[PDB]
């Protein structure tokens, strides 16, 4: 976590490498990892909640991920 | 789906010179057209049966690999698969895994055989670590006296 002069450390997925991550629209995040995705939204202050999670085809290793603002 | 009259009608209609050539060359017979067509269908069918099941070429897509992906998939679904876990309890865990659907949908027995072979290799490695541990314990020079 980043703030002015305040740099601190903190859910999500810490057990797998992250191919990609990006912000979607307003106040939403998605984290794409090799095995599965995560759709994360902010809740409160230090909390976040995944509204949905994806597999790849049905259970493979995702090669790559890219994104746009809403896409 | 192909009778000789239908195969002929396709080539009778277009008036195809390669078909007609059998009637025009003196070393071929006009009824040899049917013999060639039967032999070409029989060779194609024989080669489709061999190709879709057992390829006689190289660098394609046969079986084999499905075992390597399945043996890997069993390490992926449970890390360090227990030597007392059975083939019928590992199957509902991996029924989510599509990799298994590729192996099971070819042969139900080969899945059980690969479950036995993978678990048996782990059980041998589990014995070797235990026997090496017992050997290191006995090698300790507690030469008791008095």
């Amino acid at each position: 976590q980043i703030d002015n002069e305040s740099m601190e450390e903190l859910f999500k997925l810490s057990q797998d490498t992250t191919i990609h991550t990006c912000l979607m629209g307003s106040h939403s995040i998605i984290q794409v990892c090799t095995a599965e995705l995560r759709h994360i939204v902010p809740t409160g202050k230090s909390r976040y909640s995944n509204k949905l999670t994806w597999v790849p085809p049905a259970g493979i290793r995702i090669v790559c991920a890219t994104s746009s603002k809403t896409q | 789906f192909i009778t000789w009259q239908q195969l002929l009608n396709h080539y009778v209609f277009d008036k195809s010179k390669r078909y007609m050539a059998n009637r025009h060359f003196k070393v071929l017979t006009h009824e040899d057209v049917l013999n060639e067509y039967l032999k070409i269908v029989n060779t194609i069918e024989n080669d489709l049966q061999n190709k879709l099941n057992e390829l006689r070429l190289r660098n394609y897509t046969r079986d084999r690999i499905a075992r390597d992906n399945f043996k890997s998939l069993l390490r992926e679904v449970p890390i360090k698969i227990k030597a007392n876990t059975r083939w019928s309890d590992i199957y509902p865990h991996i029924k989510s895994d599509p990799r298994f659907l590729h192996m099971l949908g070819r042969n139900g027995s080969s899945c059980l055989d690969l479950f036995l072979d993978f678990v048996d290799e782990q059980r041998m490695y589990i014995f070797a670590q235990r026997s090496i541990a017992q050997q290191t314990l006995i090698d300790q020079n507690f030469e008791w006296n008095d």
